[PDB]
């Protein structure tokens, strides 16, 4: 009679690397590197993302007419722009502190779009009809839905002064614009005052704008320029507009709510009826795995992104079915 | 095989043994069979299960981590942001890869340890009442049975019972 | 006779974790994670910190009257603001490059507060009595101790020009202010010149300031605003002030010495008669330990902060007194 | 016990042995007593003391490290600064925790090594002049004394002196 | 007869450290920490660096006369300034966004210096002879080679307007300057228009410059100041200059090509006829080693810089020739 | 010596043995000579060569990494940039230094493993046909030759051939 001590083997084809060796075949092992996603945009912890569609943050907040109008109130877990950012700024110029506003929006959980200065009542003795071929809609000249081009009425541009008090109990994002004509004749025609100014003031914002007249190269057929400005009006605070020309007045503004764990991503992927704890621009991950090589851009509670092709840890022993 | 047991003096594994990583093969008048040592095997599972859990627990959830944008005149801050993202990623890839490599080496060596320790435990239990006959096998100088085999596997083997008989047999 | 080899055990209750196991009881071990501090602000390597008390860097450097006056000369190892930053800017407006000045102060080891432009001699033909209820002291209207509100005298604000040469052999921090009245009548009353300007120049600083007149919302009862500016005048260099209105003139300035290993912290804790190599906002650490979980904010030579609850390394063996 | 000695074939420690981590228990006509092997113990202290010093030396002093402030329009630089502070802290916590875990495993295994090596040294010294009687104990086939015990502990044990006597006794 | 198993020893004096021990002498080992360089500036992957010599990026791009003129066209793998940055800005003022332009140049692989606005034709009815003792060449008053000081001609400074169209198929770096006289008399003499302005415009650049007149402290004997500005004119885009004074006009500009893996370093070292994959300010490294303690500043494909004095890994065994 | 072989019961190395890390010394009627075990040695070279390659492969090429410049009013971004450069460098120095220390310990222990495993392989092969005579040497109870020595070194040693002769000799 004989008695023997020995160890398990099986049909396992799993391989791992060690420091001393590699392509070591082992009885049992566990994958730590998640490489599988579902290729869909999904709800995050029950809340759908904001899809800007043919629009970029700039087009959306200014209200570029080519962009399909969103609901007056929305909430989201994250913001999706598309690689095809076709509709942004339509009238050429600079969006001042644009990157800072995007960073501000990264921590915003919802908005109410509301009529801050009603078109009919807010601007007596000025024309509000101003449109441009640079901001086209269905072939017709149009303008931003959230701004208003104030021009002369019956040969006069009276000095205007209007203020709004924030009784929304939320930060209110107000945007406006300053128009810079290419020459002194257009300035005269639109605003009459050759030496016009614009002032915008709050408790913690104070800025004066003076037009800069010059023949510039044509951009979307305009030699003129429009600079775009914004501020966050604190709850209870007042914003005051004074102008004797060149003001692209606010009409609609946004009451913002702040939330946690949001961001802006760019994605080719489509919204599906799904829910996830972890979203990437490529698709959602459903994993208790510690690492992933799918994408460095993550929303939610995700594995740590690494460049690795494989991370496999051995649990069994050297498999030798000999 | 750091301890020379696995892929060493025991050249192969037993595909026939499906109920644990380590254990016993017996051959006697009544027949032959395999049986895992549950104590050494279960302890080995607990250890490895605690080691996998440790690696995962230490790698904490990644929270929302997204790109930033920079204007034509913020190339330095854009470059700085990239250096920070790239730098962290270089570090984490390296940390992850070495940790699995180091632990894998430690793991194989650990299984090798468990085989050597179980062999020595039974060999030292059986003592001179059987002979070591190579490839981690003992050949008995006396008759052994299911009761005998069960008593040896669970570390309850008696020397006096077979001391005289083996001695007569061993010559 | 029998001879045995064996290993130490004792009454030790110390536990450590390993990779394979945890709550392993061991004969001997050493704690590496410092979690004990004395809950006091202490001197650092013999040098006391600067306690701003009811003041913040802004209140201190402008000389907000509500803040108890510091000595004319001080040295420190680090700067302490309190969570109760009650006295800062008293007259509303912007402190331009405020964060950059704080960063500059983080590497400053001492100052001399000195009379850069003496109140009596420096500003002929202007009133220097200007005070405001926004900068109250013991219920009476007052003003910043280090600035001077120049206004009209006998219906005239003569164009002023004054310069100071830095013969201190140190960088000299000069602060000043620009006042922005809410309306053209107040501008007229205070400075007479409706189109006033201020200029400040050195070898490497050149800036012109023009007032911006507008009705702003009231802040501390003021519709007007005051912007605050600063520069570091190099040793041997000259600063020149020109103004025909709106200048809040420097009176006192600071000769700065630079040092190593300083910073600004916010702390609830009290100064005690103690000395340390390592200070945190919670208290001082007296440790040769490599790690600490007390606070991420450190002054001096400290253990590396980590989030760990325990870091205990085994030195003895598995303790089995069986 | 990676080498199967500590919490293995030697089931417990000797609370009675207060003067070192490893050593000897003797029982003879003249009495019984414990004594640490100073060479193996002191070397073990030196190693562990060098390992603790290594961990501390590699973690260099932290110098002044304080918060920065950012205005309403510097949210990106504030966020970038946080990402850098958070990132470094994530890394250092992980590095610290694994290093103590890895070294602790290596430490216990190291003590297990020292016990196996000292046992084999004395066993191979005593050879067939005594029998291994379990739980890391030898039973002498001859009389042993304080001189005999002291000669074995410090690795100066003689075989010829007791070879004939043991042989007569061992039968 | 006797048979023995044993292990290699040799005459090796190599020492390594472990966790448990140190100064352990071993039979065989490998050095991982590269500490050897050749103390030369070398070509990188076949391409020579740009040596600015007595010049800094500022002196080079403005064309400080004291700097030996480079070829009209160059390519490089990296840029070398010297510690002796003796010739930079020669006429005192600010180089606006200077650090951003350096960062832009870090990714530039070549330039063509070309006559953007020819001296003779481009500026009718203005003097172009303007020179200054601040920008001296061989003891004679001179000026930047790439800019032109436009002043009055026959008591008139006519309003000028000039534009250049980028048909180079590369980004074109255009530089220009704005002169700020110390007083109203010099302004009158040089430009006649007391209320002058300068405008510069492209499709994505729009800025107006107004002079700021004040007595400033003398810097290189000038109370006046000159501010320096730049932009990258996109391929196909147009730059337009308008001025009625104070414009330091572009004469020469640079067509830029972008490349990979470049940067700017400061080095005491000399160009030699050598070629490397890895360059540091101290010298070139020729190494397959993973780590180096030579310098943290690297160009090319280099070992990772560490502070370590030694990194030696054992390959053989404890060497005991006893 | 974690396994007590190197700088343990085999006190020294053989400077005379220049053709491998481990192997054999023979002394017989026909003479004496050294010879490396190529199988165990070559495998040891492969392992160590794979470990050095692993350390280097994981440390990826550094690409262009240069200073940035900041104006009088960008002290925070300058400080932030320094914190990032300093922070990464602190981390990489630490990672590099510990990795060589950990692997060096693992390396020495690995060589100790290879010596113990080769000794046990030959000892278990030779069995009771020779006696262990200390310092990792066996003294034969029978005559051994170049054929005998070559058969033992490459693991082809016969017991029956010398079993009777040794038994007569061993008494
Ligand atoms: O080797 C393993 C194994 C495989 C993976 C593992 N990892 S887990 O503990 F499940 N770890 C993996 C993971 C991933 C994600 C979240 N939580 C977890 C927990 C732990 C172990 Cl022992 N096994 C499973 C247990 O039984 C072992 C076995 C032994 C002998 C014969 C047949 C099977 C084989
Ligand atoms: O286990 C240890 C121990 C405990 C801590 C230690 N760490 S230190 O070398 F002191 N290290 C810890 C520390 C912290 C801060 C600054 N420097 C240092 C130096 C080193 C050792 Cl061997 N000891 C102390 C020495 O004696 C050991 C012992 C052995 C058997 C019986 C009774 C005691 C027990
Ligand atoms: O110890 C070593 C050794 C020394 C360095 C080494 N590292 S390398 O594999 F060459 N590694 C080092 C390096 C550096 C840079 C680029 N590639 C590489 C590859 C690997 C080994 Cl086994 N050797 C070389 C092989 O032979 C060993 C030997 C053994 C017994 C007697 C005489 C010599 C001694
Ligand atoms: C790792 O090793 C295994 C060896 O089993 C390789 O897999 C096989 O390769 C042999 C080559 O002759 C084929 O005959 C088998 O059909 C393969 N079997 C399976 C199931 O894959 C494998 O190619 C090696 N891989 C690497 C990366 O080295
Ligand atoms: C770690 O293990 C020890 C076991 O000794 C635990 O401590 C004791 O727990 C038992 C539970 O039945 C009590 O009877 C003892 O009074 C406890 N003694 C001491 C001195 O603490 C301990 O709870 C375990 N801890 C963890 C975190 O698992
Ligand atoms: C490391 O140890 C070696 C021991 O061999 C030291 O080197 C020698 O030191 C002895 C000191 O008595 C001299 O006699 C020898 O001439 C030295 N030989 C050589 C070749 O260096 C060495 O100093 C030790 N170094 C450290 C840092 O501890
Ligand atoms: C391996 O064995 C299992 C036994 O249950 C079998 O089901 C499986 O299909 C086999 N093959 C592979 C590749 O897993
Ligand atoms: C996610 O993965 C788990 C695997 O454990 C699976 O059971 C579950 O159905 C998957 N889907 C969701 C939404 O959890
Ligand atoms: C453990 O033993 C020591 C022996 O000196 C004793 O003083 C101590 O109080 C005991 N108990 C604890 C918990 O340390
Ligand atoms: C700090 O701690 C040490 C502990 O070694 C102690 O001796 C010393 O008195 C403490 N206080 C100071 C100020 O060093
Ligand atoms: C060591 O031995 C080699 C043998 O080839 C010899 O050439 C060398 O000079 C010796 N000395 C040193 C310090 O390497
Ligand atoms: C670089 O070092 C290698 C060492 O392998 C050497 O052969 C080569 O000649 C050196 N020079 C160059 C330019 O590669």
């Amino acid at each position: 009679d004989t008695i023997c001590i020995g160890y398990h083997a099986n049909n396992s084809t799993d391989t791992v690397d060690t420091v001393l060796e590699k392509n070591v075949t082992v009885t049992h092992s566990v994958n730590l590197l998640e490489d599988s996603h579902n290729g869909k945009l999904c709800r995050l912890k029950g809340i759908a993302p904001l899809q800007l569609g043919k629009c970029n943050i700039a087009g959306w907040l200014l209200g570029n007419p080519e962009c399909d109008p969103l609901l007056p109130v929305r909430s989201w877990s994250y913001i999706v722009e598309t690689p095809n950012s076709e509709n942004g700024i339509c009238y050429p110029g600079d969006f001042i502190d644009y990157e800072e506003l995007r960073e501000q929006l990264s921590s915003v959980s919802s908005f109410e779009r509301f009529e801050i200065f009603p078109k009919e009542s807010s601007w007596p003795n000025h024309n509000t009809n101003g449109v441009t071929a640079a901001c086209s809609h269905e072939g017709k000249s149009s303008f931003y839905r959230n701004l208003l081009w104030l021009t002369e009425k019956e040969g006069s541009y009276p000095k205007l002064k209007n203020s709004y008090v924030n009784k929304k109990g939320k930060e209110v994002l107000v945007l406006w614009g300053i128009h810079h004509p290419p020459n002194s004749k257009e300035q005269q025609n639109l605003y009459q005052n050759e030496n016009a100014y614009v002032s915008v003031v709050t408790s913690n914002y104070n800025r004066r704008f003076t037009p800069e007249i010059a023949e510039r190269p044509k951009v979307r057929d305009q030699a003129g320029r429009m600079n775009y400005y914004w501020t966050l009006l604190k709850p209870g605070d007042t914003i005051i507009f004074e102008a004797n020309g060149n003001l692209i007045a606010p009409m609609y503004a946004f009451a913002l709510s702040r939330g946690f764990g949001s961001g802006i991503i760019t994605s080719n992927a489509s919204m599906h009826e799904c829910n996830t704890k972890c979203q990437t621009p490529l698709g959602a991950i459903n994993s208790s795995l510690p690492y992933q090589n799918i994408h460095p851009v993550t929303i939610g509670e995700c594995p740590k992104y690494v460049r690795s092709a494989k991370l496999r840890m051995v649990t069994g022993l050297r498999n030798i079915p000999s | 095989g750091l301890f020379g047991a696995i892929a060493g003096f025991i050249e192969g594994g037993w595909t026939g043994m499906i109920d644990g990583w380590y254990g016993y093969h017996h051959q006697n008048e009544q027949g032959s069979g395999y049986a895992a040592d549950q104590k050494s095997t279960q302890n080995a599972i607990n250890g490895i299960t605690n080691k996998v859990n440790t690696v995962i627990e230490k790698m904490n959830i990644q929270f929302t981590a997204v790109g930033k944008e920079f204007n034509k005149l913020e190339k330095r801050m854009e470059n700085l942001n990239k250096k920070v993202d790239d730098g962290f990623l270089d570090i984490w890839t390296y940390n992850a890869e070495l940790l699995v490599l180091l632990e894998n080496e430690r793991t194989l060596d650990f299984h090798d340890s468990n085989v050597k320790n179980l062999y020595e435990k039974v060999k030292s239990q059986l003592k001179n009442n059987a002979k070591e006959i190579g490839n981690g096998c003992f050949e008995f100088y006396h008759k052994c049975d299911n009761e005998c085999m069960e008593s040896v596997r669970n570390g309850t083997y008696d020397y006096p019972k077979y001391s005289e008989e083996s001695k007569l047999n061993r010559e």
